[PDB]
């Protein structure tokens, strides 16, 4: 069972910063891939951003120079800087970890940014 | 006198094959009953032995 932990949302007032977090546990073979879905009330998952192991960076012209991906090798955990905040944002994420088998997906964060 | 002609044969009719209980069933229900198949680039291998 691949389980991931979200964590690190909440209420933020506008121009705020959170911390998020997925971290894995289960089988996740070496050559995984860690990436970051956004979801408002009434749209489908749009893609945030994405680290594979390479650590390359890859982030959606919506938020272009916003938000972080840091990764963690000896943990093999992800932290994604939430910062520039701004009403648009306000979206509940999800992770997702492409691997090499059956995906999983998470159980959400909510973050909250209005005035 | 006494002269051998022929032969005698039983020639049979039915033919009966026997093997063992078909025990390992492969794993096919685990691919094509699967709930949840993978990605267009993650694309999943399984392999039966
Ligand atoms: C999938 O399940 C159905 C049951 O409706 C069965 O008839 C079929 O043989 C199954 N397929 C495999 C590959 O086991």
């Amino acid at each position: 069972q691949v389980q991931l932990q979200e964590s690190g949302g909440g209420l933020v007032q506008a121009g705020g910063s959170l911390r998020l977090s997925c971290a894995a546990s289960g089988s996740i073979f070496s050559p995984n891939t860690m990436g970051w879905f956004r979801q408002a009330l009434g749209k489908q998952r749009e893609m945030v951003a994405v680290i594979s192991s390479i650590a390359s960076t890859q982030y959606a012209n919506f938020v272009k120079g916003r938000f972080t991906i840091t990764r963690d090798n000896t943990k093999n955990t992800v932290h994604l800087q939430m910062n520039s905040l701004i009403p648009e944002d306000t979206a509940v994420y999800y992770c997702y970890a492409v691997d090499k088998s059956q995906d999983y997906w998470g159980q959400g964060t909510q973050v909250t940014v209005s005035s | 006198g006494i002269y051998q002609t022929s032969n005698f044969r039983v020639q049979p009719t039915e033919s009966i094959v026997r093997f063992p209980n078909i025990t390992n069933l492969c794993p096919f229900g685990e691919v094509f009953n699967a709930t949840r198949f993978a990605s267009v680039y993650a694309w999943n291998r399984k392999r039966i032995s």
